């Protein structure tokens, strides 16, 4: 079975959950002692009597920032992201325009002539 | 023409003359009977426009923008009521002496039969703008906007003041329906040809490329209410309006100088349309697609067949009420949980359940749903663009492609799914903030139903 | 892996409060206070028969009144038989001279 | 309600003839007394496609002979 | 349209129904408060084997951290009902 | 393909060769009573005289619509001529397309 | 219009009669518990085929007729008729684990 | 919500490191931001790019639908992933092997119409005989320019 | 009416399997009645006259 | 669903898991039932087989290598039960689970129909109010100060308490 970033490996395969080690069990167990000092301020402030409101929910509010007011404050200019910053802006903004103008002209010329004799139109 | 802003400058007094309890009513109340004032015309019977004063004067393409300018000062005197509840008498009233001066000078715009009082009107509606987004924003950011929605707009602005002395130079009044006459062309001279920048951008800074639109997120974002409405109903027309007007002195030269602009519109058409899906906040989300939309516009007036400004009165038009009805629908939200993202509430429609109907019908308006006026206005710009090349099919089919996603997923993840249990500040609706969406779609319903109003000067 | 004793009054008390919650049932002795021919030989009266009226008084006074609104095919003529405008009648067809089947 | 647990024996189901192979290996097959109860009872498992295909063609051919016979 | 509402004893009368169908234990001295690993003589695969009847007896696939619980067919009744918002 | 050299690429008639007096295929259904029947462009053959038969049938005795088959069976019959007079024109142009070898001697 | 508008008809007679169930893995005997769905079923079914009047031929017979009769193409041609016969395959499936192979789905038989 | 509550800007001084971890909530060997390459991507955990449909569809989730918790980071790319979008679950067949069986099939289902167009399945037979000409009028005509000469 | 049965097969309310007997009933009639009728799905009756054997009489 | 899967004990039930995957991934193949109750056996001799090693190394490398085999010999469309993950039922009535909280915004002509449902609960609002800081008083003088944490789980100590956090699991909307 040949993994992907896509199709990504199972649990069973991927020599984690394998290792009951001292040192690979303990981060499980305060990996985990983190998600239940945190399950706990949730459950303790989900249904408490006089919570009116909403749950804040910062971790949302850290992701939010950080994708859309914490990304100019961590712009370094760079290549792989100049050259990488105007293939981007200007490579299919002059493509299409030499797909534009030569039909322009194709149809135009072909004016000149009559050899575009104009089917039964009035759009112009 | 002044029988409909006179009284409009008579609601300012009305509110500092009204007792606190009784003055949201009235001005509520007498502003929709403007609108009745604001509509009389409508009766053009003939051809002949209608030219009242020497300053003033009507037209098939103002009409519409005069009348919907009138119509949204009731909506969003109302949108404002339950924002701001809580603060002193006189802000409750300032907020509403400013948002009437927003009525007046706009309408004065629209009316214009010059550039200059369409000039100084083009930013004078600017005063009550930036003041809006700065003293009643809910966000530490409101400055930073105001000093783009500043700075953006005037550095195309001050080269516009430069063209309009210049052709008063050459010629001697700068009106319309003299130099539409008076209209001698032009030698396709470098000296004749920054004029294009000169007199085409600051309309096109409003109607935001695919550059300089970054005033309008900012803008959006911090704007409480009611500075997202005017200043994506109408406010972003406003520039379009211009460029009807002054792209007719200008006309042998536009043929081959606006292949970067019919492009820079088309290609960031698709990209702030493909931003739009990817996006978390709820209100930067309406504007990319107000960009999407209006790039049509900038990609209609730059190819000047008749159906391509029919398409784009349709398409403004139409998008000013979707548009400023989306904000309702998101600020119907932010009143309850106090944010902006789009994950935060994502399965309503057990609790809102009338509401998602109001959802709906509008993202089927953001999107085109054909018996209606937003396809209407996104398929006689397609047909123009057709005709011009035959090979933009390719880029205005991918955002259709595009565009009944993202106006579907925020049906999805936010009146679909699992409640969000986790709130008990979901009052279900107020009757105030659920006629709103009426005052958007009944007139799209009915305005979907006679078009032949809302077409320009060509039809 | 078998429900150690303090992970079971948790797992019942929670019970007694659910199947207690879970019985407050609507109460079937009393609730919500609220203060053929003639059900088809009035139907097609209500849909079948009135707004024919309203539609061939439209049809009948507004589209046979303009112009193209209404425009149909030939009906269809076929040799040997007449015509209710004219009396044209027009010819029959020829030989057949013969088949097999 | 429920009827009894005695009643639901493997003779004659085609699990008796399945329980020979595992008896040759020697592994009993604890269940098979559960899943049985649609062998023996009503179920007396004989389904054979060309009872489905022309389901209904007694009936239908006998109707037919009538109207084969009622041209005079 | 069907499938009438079951109480707690269509439960009962039904899952030990099915364990003694089991033929490897249970023969018919079981009961409601019995153990399997230590009064009835089974291993934890053979616990796995009975979770599945039960399984498909209502079609709501156990999870795989239930059944490492639920030893003692009251418990089996007692996580049913639970779920399934019995004793209306 | 068990060689095939050239039999049939699809023409008919490249030659009209053959045999002196050839008579001329014959219409039978005057053209003006015939399209104004609305007959349709693909499906007018030389055997349109007895569809029109099979649907002065069909129009007049509309009801007990089973009425018209011994007349499709006039019309289906002549229509599996045409499809022969042709197949004969396949034949007819292998052997000559084989004669026209055959004399290659 | 009268197959599918039939065969879903006829087969969420059964996904809501017995549980929510819709496989046919899990339901097997549905001739004699339901004698009614089971004779419907196959009056779509055969009709879905080539059964020579029910339907599946006044339309079908036309088709198979008229493809293997005209300057088309060939490979279109077999893998039609191959699927001309999977039009049965996929038909005798359902009509043999839903409607025979002695049943298998829960017992309550609601 | 205070300043030094929110992100940053890519972890040096590695006390920062064990500041961001605590801060998002996460163990410090599991901490590893992007690889300050540039972009945007501040302090900013990885998070390897698990979808929302390998997460437990069991374990009762607060964000129910979203598959997470009040805390624990949340992917950058949560706008894919979630459990609507894309899926990057397992597969019972592998990739490299899915994306052969698919354009192999096609390609050669592809190649197998050419062969049929150039021996396409005709019938032994001649072309349709029509009634006149080619009926030349109502096929589209004029009767006052020429008529012309083909005859059966 | 409401009859479940946890096992043992059910009865049968004989409006099911008297119509389900009848609409499958219905079939052979009117296929048997078409086929004693309506035989032309072999061949029609026109006799596909044999590619080429006819030895060059009516040929050119 | 109802208890919460820690970081696992012990090489158990990744046994007793493949154990309850892969036999339900022969039930379809063996669409049957007969056929499926003899190759069950077979695999139950599997581990019957090989029951209890000691070596603990090749213990797992029995049990690693299963999945380098069942991976590929799996079925793709197993069967799933209805209400469970991915097959269909599963979130089909959470349209209609809302979520209880909302039921204190009606008013009368809304609420004042029937009276009886809000005589119980305004007491139920009472005891939930008349035992919070007694139950956060129990949390917190719970002998969880240290290290390990799943969830604790805590109980209601034998008095007139009332226990942890039950008004999620009470009080859920009812499943159909
Ligand atoms: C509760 C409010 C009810 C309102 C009335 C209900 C019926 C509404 C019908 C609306 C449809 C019409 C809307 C547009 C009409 C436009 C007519 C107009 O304004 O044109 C100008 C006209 C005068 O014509 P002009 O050529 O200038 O010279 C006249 C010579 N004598 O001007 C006119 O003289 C006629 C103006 C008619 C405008 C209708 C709107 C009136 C609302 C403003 C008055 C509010 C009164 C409030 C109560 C006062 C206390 C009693
Ligand atoms: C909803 C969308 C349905 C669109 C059809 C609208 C039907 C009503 C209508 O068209 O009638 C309006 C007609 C005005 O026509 P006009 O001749 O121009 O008036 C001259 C005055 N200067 O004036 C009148 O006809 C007045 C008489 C009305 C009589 C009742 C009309 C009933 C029409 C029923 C058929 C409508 C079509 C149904 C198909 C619906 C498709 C959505």
């Amino acid at each position: 079975y040949k993994p992907a970033p896509l199709a990504t490996l199972p649990s069973t395969l991927d020599p984690a959950e394998y290792d009951v080690s001292p040192e690979t069990r303990r981060a499980q167990v305060e990996r985990l002692s983190i998600r239940a000092r945190l399950k706990r301020e949730y459950l303790l402030q989900y249904n408490d009597p006089k919570r009116v409101s909403h749950i804040e929910d910062p971790a949302l509010i850290r992701w939010t920032y950080a994708r859309s007011a914490n990304i100019y404050p961590n712009f370094r200019p760079t290549p792989k992201n100049s050259l990488l910053g105007a293939v981007a802006g200007f490579g299919p903004l002059i493509f299409w325009y030499y797909v534009f103008k030569t039909d322009r002209d194709r149809k135009e010329r072909l004016i000149q002539e009559g050899k575009l004799d104009r089917k039964f139109n009035i759009s112009y | 023409m002044l029988k409909i802003i006179l009284p409009s400058l008579m609601l300012l007094p009305l509110t500092w003359l009204s007792s606190p309890k009784k003055t949201w009513t009235n001005v509520t109340s007498y502003s929709f009977l403007i609108s009745l004032t604001s509509l009389t015309l409508l009766w053009q019977t003939d051809e002949n426009y209608k030219n009242f004063s020497n300053m003033f004067s009507s037209d098939p393409l103002s009409t519409p923008l005069i009348i919907l300018t009138a119509w949204l000062l009731p909506l969003m005197l109302m949108a404002s009521q339950n924002h701001l509840k809580k603060d002193n008498n006189v802000l409750q009233k300032l907020y509403i002496s400013m948002l009437i001066s927003l009525q007046i000078l706009l309408i004065m715009t629209f009316s214009a039969t010059e550039l200059i009082m369409f000039y100084i009107l083009f930013e004078a509606t600017l005063i009550p703008t930036l003041i809006i987004i700065t003293r009643w924003g809910n966000q530490t950011e409101r400055l930073n906007a105001g000093i783009y929605f500043l700075f953006y707009t005037l550095i195309g602005s001050i080269p516009l003041l430069i063209a309009l002395i210049l052709i008063q130079n050459h010629v001697g009044t700068l009106n319309l329906m003299i130099l539409s006459f008076t209209t001698h062309t032009l030698d396709a001279s470098w000296s004749n040809n920054l004029l294009w920048l000169a007199c085409m951008m600051a309309f096109l800074i409003k109607m935001p490329l695919y550059g300089v639109h970054l005033w309008l997120p900012k803008a959006h974002v911090e704007a409480p209410i009611a500075g997202s409405m005017i200043l994506a109903a109408i406010l972003l027309k406003l520039g379009s309006y211009g460029m009807i007007r002054i792209s007719i002195i200008l006309d042998p030269l536009t043929k081959y100088m606006a292949y970067p602009f019919i492009l820079l519109s088309l290609w960031g058409m698709i990209m702030t349309s493909s931003i739009c899906l990817r996006q978390t906040d709820l209100k930067s989300l309406i504007a990319y697609s107000s960009v999407s939309h209006m790039a049509l516009v900038i990609a209609s007036i730059m190819i000047q067949t008749p159906w391509s400004f029919m398409g784009a009165t349709m398409l403004m038009i139409a998008h000013g009420l979707t548009s400023s009805l989306l904000f309702c629908l998101a600020n119907s939200n932010y009143e309850r949980i106090h944010s902006r993202t789009m994950i935060m509430a994502r399965g309503l429609q057990m609790v809102f359940p009338l509401m998602a109907t109001w959802w709906l019908m509008a993202s089927l308006a953001n999107l085109a749903l054909p018996p209606s006026i937003n396809l209407m206005g996104e398929l006689f710009i397609t047909m123009s663009l057709f005709s011009w090349s035959n090979f933009t099919i390719i880029l205005m089919g991918i955002n259709i492609i595009i565009t009944g996603m993202y106006s579907m997923y925020m049906i999805i993840t936010t009146q679909r799914g699992k409640l969000t249990n986790h709130m008990i500040n979901l009052q279900p609706s107020h009757t105030r903030e659920l006629t709103l969406m009426a005052l958007h779609m009944i007139p799209l319903i009915l305005l979907t139903t006679s078009p032949k109003l809302i077409t320009g000067l060509t039809m | 892996s078998g429900y150690t004793p303090d992970e079971k009054l948790r797992l019942q008390q929670l019970r007694e409060l659910r199947r207690r919650w879970l019985k407050d049932q609507e109460l079937s002795p009393r609730e919500p206070v609220l203060p053929k021919a003639y059900r088809s030989s009035l139907f097609a009266v209500s849909h079948v028969l009135i707004p024919m009226w309203f539609v061939h008084y439209y049809v009948k006074y507004h589209m046979a009144t303009k112009p193209y609104t209404i425009v149909s095919s030939k009906p269809r003529i076929f040799p040997g038989d007449t015509i209710l405008e004219t009396g044209e009648v027009i010819p029959p067809m020829r030989d057949f001279p013969d088949q097999h089947h | 309600e429920l009827p009894d647990y005695r009643q639901w024996k493997i003779e004659g189901t085609p699990l008796e003839t399945v329980q020979k192979k595992l008896a040759a290996r020697g592994l009993r097959d604890p269940w098979a007394r559960n899943e049985a109860w649609r062998y023996m009872g009503g179920f007396a498992g004989n389904i054979t496609f060309p009872s489905v295909i022309l389901k209904g063609f007694k009936w239908g051919f006998a109707a037919f002979v009538v109207a084969l016979g009622a041209e005079y | 349209s069907d499938a009438p509402p079951l109480t707690l004893d269509g439960i009962k009368d039904r899952v030990l129904y099915v364990l003694k169908l089991y033929d490897k234990i249970d023969p018919e001295k079981l009961s409601v408060n019995s153990h399997f690993m230590k009064d009835l003589g089974l291993d934890s695969l053979d616990q796995v084997e009975i979770i599945m009847a039960m399984e498909d007896e209502f079609g709501f696939e156990i999870p795989d951290i239930d059944a490492e619980k639920l030893m003692c067919p009251q418990e089996i009744v007692d996580y049913i009902a639970d779920k399934k918002d019995v004793y209306e | 393909a068990s060689v095939e050299p050239d039999p049939e690429k699809i023409p008919s008639f490249p030659p009209d060769l053959g045999f002196p007096e050839r008579k001329e295929r014959v219409m039978v259904a005057t053209q003006q009573e015939m399209m104004d029947a609305q007959l349709t462009l693909q499906q007018r053959d030389y055997c349109a005289h007895y569809l029109i038969r099979l649907l002065k049938c069909k129009r007049d005795s509309f009801p007990n619509f089973l009425a018209c088959k011994h007349e499709q069976h006039d019309w289906d019959y002549c229509e599996h001529l045409d499809y022969v007079k042709r197949m004969k024109e396949f034949e007819r142009e292998r052997r000559l397309l084989q004669r026209k070898k055959r004399r290659a001697l | 219009a009268f197959f599918k508008a039939m065969l879903f008809m006829c087969s969420g007679s059964i996904i809501h009669s017995l549980a929510d169930e819709q496989d046919i893995r899990k339901m097997g005997n549905i001739t004699k518990i339901m004698p009614f769905t089971s004779s419907c079923l196959v009056i779509g079914s055969l009709a879905l085929t080539g059964m020579p009047f029910l339907t599946g031929f006044y339309s079908k017979d036309l088709i198979i007729e008229a493809i293997n009769t005209c300057n088309t193409n060939a490979w279109a041609l077999l893998i039609t008729l191959i699927a001309t016969s999977m039009t049965a395959m996929y038909s005798m499936r359902i009509i043999y684990f839903v409607t025979m192979t002695k049943p298998r789905f829960p017992p309550l038989i609601s | 919500m205070t300043k030094d509550m929110l992100p940053g800007s890519y972890p040096r001084t590695p006390e920062e490191r064990a500041a961001a971890a605590k801060k998002y909530n996460m163990r410090v060997e599991d901490y590893e931001p992007y690889p300050d390459d540039g972009m945007g991507y501040g302090d900013y955990p990885m998070l390897p790019n698990r979808s929302q449909h390998e997460r437990d569809p069991w374990y009762q989730w607060d964000h129910s639908e979203l598959r997470m918790n009040w805390g624990e980071p949340i992917h950058w790319d949560l706008d894919m992933y979630i459990r609507n979008r894309v899926d990057t679950s397992p597969t019972p067949v592998s990739w490299d092997v899915m994306c052969k069986h698919l354009f192999g099939f096609v390609a050669f289902m592809v190649f197998m119409f050419w062969v049929g167009h150039v021996f396409p399945s005709y019938q032994p037979v001649g072309p349709k005989q029509y009634p006149y000409n080619n009926l030349y009028l109502e096929r589209g005509g004029d009767p006052t320019k020429e008529p012309e000469p083909v005859v059966h | 009416h409401i009859q479940p049965r946890y096992r043992e097969f059910p009865q049968l309310t004989r409006s099911q399997v008297i119509q389900g007997e009848f609409l499958s009933s219905l079939m052979w009639f009117w296929i048997l009645w078409r086929f004693w009728h309506d035989s032309d799905a072999v061949l029609g009756h026109f006799s596909y006259p044999d590619p080429s054997q006819w030895t060059d009489e009516e040929l050119g | 669903a109802f208890c919460a899967p820690p970081a696992y004990l012990t090489h158990q039930q990744k046994v007793l898991r493949l154990y309850k995957r892969a036999l339900r991934h022969l039930e379809s193949w063996c669409i049957h039932r007969d056929k499926y109750r003899y190759f069950a056996c077979l695999m139950r001799a599997r581990f019957e087989e090989h029951k209890n090693e000691k070596d603990m190394m090749r213990a797992t490398q029995l049990l690693r290598e299963a999945e380098e085999e069942f991976w590929q010999n799996q079925h793709p469309q197993p069967y799933i039960f209805p209400d469970s993950p991915g097959g269909t039922s599963f979130e089909r009535y959470e349209c209609y689970k809302v979520p209880e909280w909302c039921l204190d915004y009606w008013h009368p002509s809304e609420k004042a129909m029937y009276p009886d449902y809000f005589s119980k609960r305004e007491q139920w609002k009472k005891l939930r109010m008349e035992s919070w800081d007694r139950e956060v008083k129990q949390l917190q003088e719970e002998t969880s100060p240290d290290g390990i944490m799943t969830e604790a789980l805590p109980p209601a100590r034998r008095e007139g308490d009332l226990p942890p956090l039950w008004w999620h699991i009470v009080t859920r909307p009812r499943e159909r």
